[PDB]
């Protein structure tokens, strides 16, 4: 299956660095010539010294907006600064002068939902021309729409998570709350602006004319309104404060769960190219990956003999203990049982959970909705919805129907939900829904049913697609299935660095 | 003479002439490949120049790279060493074309000598005695030849290296026992007339056959254009530096000698330390040398390319060491070499020292009687020394004691096996050699029991030091101070005379396996149909093979045989099967 | 070698996309550039401002005061001392 992967791959690191160059040329050759930084250069420039970054939703909007905003106009990740993993959120003002779109928004507090749960400082790079006025009615007012940003600047700040923002360059409407709500706010001095209503609005209003500089330049906010509490000389200068501020708010907490010392895994991470299928209808055992993620292949599985589509044990990725949950076929009852029974081990251990999704659904027929499949099922969902232990996923096949809700999908929480290239995710697997209608139409013939099958297929082939469900932030992101150790050793750095709350489930339906 | 030389070589002879070169005061350059990256010569030289991957063809016989490499840090000659490019004519060509001195003889010599069949013409026409066309009981003689530019030639003396396994030299000696003081003029004088053949120059080595029955008929064999691994015994007992005066003489200058300098003042053996493990049959071996000890007794050299994490591999000879004892008399050469033997260590490596000391306690090899057959017949008898129960208690004990002052006094983890009866001994099951057994410490390090099964009861006292390289062990009051090295698995220890390995292993299972265990049985994962069977019913197969395919949900499961074994096929394609029901069963 | 292995402080600079090289703009003599690493000290390549890409490959013994860069294939061992702000290095017959 090598070759396959290997293209699959390919695709992805292109996209990647389509992605990662931003605006246009022209743009930002501009943004240059005015003396900035690139915003992915003032990304680089903030992190300590060869400092790993795991980026949020690089391909965001991917195939949106006619492609016109690259990664959304936002770059978004995990990056240590001064000693810290801190959330990074920058506007990318090369992409329509950073202007918010719907998916930026949501970007946006997808960034803060990461900051909030792992207690992660937030630093904001803000450099934004606005919401997208076209598509306002989706920038603005609903709950996670554009206000939520300084809601949840407001109640990390309540839980002294600490906010911080460095003015680069417009910041203006609602947006001037991004600094103004943010604990220490830094403004470059002769670029940044920030206003709540700009020259355009003065004009039309008051017929004052005044430039952005006149009208809240930074030093207007440095030395006058206090709305800014550093004047910066230029973008570097910028970043340097930034990382003194980092600097004053002490250490991490320490994990909850013992971290031993890392041990490598047996082998080569490209061996996963090998053993996984790209064609999710050709079988395979699971433990071919599992066995290859693990700390020195060591895997404890938990009853091993008994609902054996649901492979479970206990292992270590990067010295830091994880129960792994992976499916290896159909989800039967028993399978379900067993899922629940380990989660409440790895909630008492306080073990955090790793979920590796390749789930068709349920097994289907008389003799299992008569033996209560749905009510296993229904236990597994509630130990799933209330772990009060971290969890983890990674989407490595098909993530279909109430199997994707049985296996932590986006739904649940997972602290964070990674795809590989070749997972699909929908309501149903394609297969089965032109398989299923095909027989509501009952007999056709061959050469019209497969003309009845091919919009269907095509329906579900385009919206499972990953960068379908990269590019609506459904996920954080694509990765490449050899990184995925990686991934997920980082992030059990991250998800450790939050409290547990007590054990406490719903109802199980016995 | 030359400013800078590259030594394009490796391992004990790389850094036999890289020590060479610092006591000239000539700025050294080595070579290594990918493999020898860590290797003990490239820290010895001054500087140093990667030619290429672990393969010897990609590496120190690749000419284009060694000469790419002295080109680079303006080497002004290239010593060969010997086994690689020391006896190429292209390498020496291509040097000279760089206007690179290589250090040796000229093309000519190397090219006439490399066959047989030109060097007995050669030879001949200068009179000296040439085989006729087989010999009994042949004895190898050889005489070490040192010739300048300046038509000087003299002769060092006179080795033997009869001692042979499969035709590799094991142990080799200066001068013969087998001649005296007229046959070994006349052997010179010979050996002298065969460099002259061929103008040779620089140091050479001739190789004669000679029976053991007439020590005073010679036979032509060999003429080999380079130093010989076997070098130092002759520059023991002469005192002459060979390298330093083939380099002298490739400068240009005279040998500066003549015939009334040479002197034997001795007699001197070498045993050559590899890396192959005789009891496997001199099998070839390797892995990191995790602790290494050399001797440095009066009158024991060592000439070595090992130090303390190095690693040892298949891509080259498996040659490690040469130890080297020089004395008066033949029989105090021996004992210094003995002597040697027993104290040389290497730990984390397998090597032929036992059987080196096993030769050297032979009695042919004692009195004399050698012969090129000698080797081959006397190894079958060899035998590695029992596994005692020293053996194994010194190693419990090291991981006792190691356990012990690790837990720094904290009860809980002090291994005592205190209990509020009797208390419970501390159990180590360890494997050395053919040996699997426990052992069962009592007591505190300070003083002890230890029983062995299948063995003794022995007083043990254990005197460990955190990080320290050295634990002594006074067993039943014999106090032995060993080298150890412990791996995540393996404790390897020297001490007393030998080197050894023990391996820490599980227990056995209490219950063992009816032959069931080696049968296994296929069921089927869903519900479906059998589309395929791949395998004849109640056929041999093995842990490869596709036995039965089940269709279920459009997805094709092929399953596959778990065990080599009869298999019996239990369905048809198109029977419906449900879930776990048999498909196949296999069989021992 | 002070990262320990954890992978936030190893300088991997590790990225889900093209991973960023290790960075550092150095002053010595009169010229001032950037050395940009990509890699691992067992393997890596280095390309300077101005200047060419380099294979190295870099062996650091902690507290050692010797260190070996193996750059395009060439070993040489440097006598090293660092303080707060410099780095003095001796070795294939110069010291700066
Ligand atoms: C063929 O196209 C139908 C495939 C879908 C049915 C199977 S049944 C068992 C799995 N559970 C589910 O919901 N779909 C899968």
């Amino acid at each position: 299956h090598r070759d396959e992967h290997l293209a699959l791959v390919a695709e992805l690191r292109s996209k990647l660095a389509a992605a990662a160059l931003g605006g246009p040329e022209r743009a930002r050759e501009r943004h240059v010539g005015r003396g900035k930084l690139l915003p992915r250069d003032r990304v680089d420039g903030l992190l300590d010294p060869g400092s790993p970054f795991l980026e949020l939703a690089p391909l965001a909007a991917g195939g949106m907006y006619d492609d016109e905003c690259p990664g959304a106009g936002m770059i978004a990740g995990i990056g240590r600064v001064s000693g810290r993993e801190c959330v990074i959120v920058a506007n990318d003002a090369t992409v329509k002068g950073g202007t918010y779109y719907p998916i930026t928004v949501k970007k946006h507090l997808r960034a803060q939902e990461i900051a909030l749960q792992n207690k992660l400082p937030c630093i904001y790079l803000v450099d934004s021309g606005g919401a997208f006025l076209p598509r306002q009615d989706e920038v603005f007012p609903d709950r996670d729409h554009f206000g939520r940003i300084f809601y949840n600047q407001a109640t990390m700040s309540a839980q002294g998570i600490a906010q911080i923002a460095a003015v680069l360059g417009s910041c203006t409407a609602g947006g001037a709350y991004v600094p103004a709500m943010s604990d220490e706010a830094v403004i470059v001095r002769n670029q940044g602006t920030i206003f709540l209503g700009g020259p355009p609005l003065v004009k039309a209003a008051t017929g004052e004319v005044v430039t952005a500089e006149e009208l809240g330049g930074g030093d207007l906010h440095s030395k006058t309104s206090g709305v800014t509490d550093h004047l910066a000389h230029d973008d570097r200068d910028a970043l340097r404060i930034v990382r003194n501020i980092v600097a004053t708010l002490g250490p991490a907490e320490p994990p909850p769960w013992q971290v031993l010392p890392a041990v490598d895994p047996i082998a080569d991470q490209t061996e996963l190219y090998d053993v996984v299928p790209v064609d999710a209808r050709v079988p395979y055992d699971v433990h071919e990956v599992i066995t290859r993620i693990v700390d020195g292949g060591e895997f404890g599985e938990f009853k091993a003999e008994y609902g054996t589509t649901l492979v479970t044990g206990f292992a270590r990725i990067h010295g830091h203990p994880v129960g792994i949950i992976a499916n290896n076929g159909v989800l039967f009852g028993e399978s379900a049982v067993k899922g629940a029974h380990f989660i409440e081990l790895c909630d008492k251990r306080k073990t955090p959970l790793l979920f590796l999704q390749n789930i068709s659904g349920f097994m289907v027929g008389r003799d299992y909705e008569a033996g209560g499949i749905a009510k296993h099922g229904a236990k597994m969902v509630t130990a799933v919805a209330c772990a009060r232990v971290p969890k983890l996923t990674v989407v490595i096949g098909g993530s279909y129907g109430a199997g994707n809700y049985s296996m932590c999908g986006r739904a649940y929480s997972p602290r964070f939900l990674w795809m590989w290239p070749n997972a699909r995710i929908s309501v149903m697997g394609g297969e089965q829904a032109a398989s299923v209608l095909a027989t509501v139409r009952g007999e056709m013939t061959d050469a019209e049913a497969e003309e009845f099958k091919a919009p269907i297929r095509e329906q579900y082939e385009h919206q499972g697609n990953p960068y379908y469900s990269t590019a609506r932030l459904w996920d954080d992101g694509v990765i490449d299935p050899a990184d995925t150790r990686t991934v997920v050793g980082l992030a059990l750095s991250v998800v450790g660095q939050a409290p547990l709350e007590p054990v406490s489930y719903g109802v199980f339906r016995m | 003479t030359f400013d800078t030389v590259l030594v394009a070589n490796r391992g004990e002879i790389a850094v036999r002439v890289i020590r060479t070169l610092r006591a000239m005061g000539i700025r050294s350059v080595a070579v290594f490949s990918e493999a020898d990256a860590g290797a003990r010569h490239v820290t010895e030289a001054d500087v140093a120049v990667c030619i290429g991957p672990a393969a010897a063809r990609h590496s120190y016989l690749d000419i284009d790279a060694v000469v790419g490499a002295a080109r680079r840090t303006d080497a002004q000659a290239v010593h060969p060493g010997y086994g690689f490019l020391s006896e190429n004519a292209e390498f020496a060509s291509a040097l000279a074309t760089a206007g690179i001195v290589f250090i040796g003889p000229p093309a000519s010599a190397i090219a006439t000598m490399g066959d047989k069949i030109a060097a007995k013409a050669a030879v001949s026409a200068f009179g000296v005695p040439v085989v006729p066309g087989f010999v009994q009981r042949p004895r190898h003689i050889e005489v070490q030849v040192l010739a300048d530019g300046h038509g000087n030639v003299i002769h060092l003396g006179e080795r033997e290296c009869s001692l042979q396994r499969r035709h590799q030299k094991v142990i080799e000696e200066a001068p013969s026992p087998l001649l005296d003081e007229a046959t070994r003029a006349r052997i010179g004088a010979a050996a002298c007339a065969t460099a002259r053949s061929v103008d040779y120059t620089g140091a050479g080595t001739v190789e004669f056959i000679v029976s053991a029955d007439r020590p005073d008929e010679f036979f032509f064999m060999e003429m080999n254009t380079r130093l010989q691994v076997e070098h130092p015994v002759t520059e023991l007992v002469t005192g002459i530096d060979l390298v330093e005066q083939q380099i002298r003489i490739a400068a240009g200058e005279p040998l500066a000698i003549g015939q009334d300098d040479i002197t034997l003042t001795g007699h001197a053996v070498e045993a050559r330390v590899y890396a192959e493990d005789p009891a496997a049959g001199f099998l070839p071996t390797g892995g990191d040398v995790l602790g290494l000890r050399e001797p440095t007794g009066r009158g024991v050299r060592v000439d070595s390319g090992l130090a303390a994490g190095t690693v040892v591999g298949s891509d080259y000879d498996p040659m490690l060491s040469k130890i080297i004892a020089h004395g008066s008399d033949r029989a105090s050469a021996l004992q210094i070499l003995d002597r040697a033997l027993a104290d040389t260590a290497v730990l984390g490596v397998t090597t032929n020292i036992e059987f080196l000391r096993f030769l050297l306690a032979d009695d042919d090899v004692a009195a004399g009687r050698l012969d090129t057959g000698l080797l081959d017949r006397r190894a079958p008898d060899f035998a590695p020394a029992t596994v005692g129960d020293e053996q194994l208690i010194a190693a419990a004990a090291y991981l006792w004691a190691r356990q012990w002052s690790a837990a720094g006094g904290d009860l809980w983890r002090v291994p005592s096996g205190w209990r509020v009866g009797e208390w419970a001994p501390a159990t180590f099951r360890l494997h050395a050699g053919d040996r699997t057994d426990h052992v069962y410490i009592t007591g505190n390090p300070e003083r002890a029991s230890a029983a062995v099964e299948h063995g003794d009861t022995h007083t043990v006292s254990a005197d460990f030091t955190p990080g320290s390289d050295t634990f002594a062990v006074t067993l039943d009051g014999l106090r032995t101070d060993y080298r150890v090295a412990v791996t995540d698995s393996q404790i390897w220890l020297s001490g007393g005379g030998r080197t050894w390995s023990v391996q820490k292993v599980r227990e056995e299972p209490v219950r063992p396996d009816d032959a069931h265990s080696g049968d296994a049985e296929l069921v089927s994962p869903m519900p479906g149909s059998v589309v395929a069977v791949g395998v004849p019913d109640g056929s041999d197969v093995t842990a490869g093979t596709v036995v039965v395919t089940v269709e279920a949900m459009k997805m094709e499961h092929a399953l596959t045989a778990p065990v080599d074994g009869v298999a019996k096929i239990l369905v048809a394609v198109g029977d419906q099967v449900k879930v776990g029901q048999p498909l196949a069963r296999i069989t021992a």
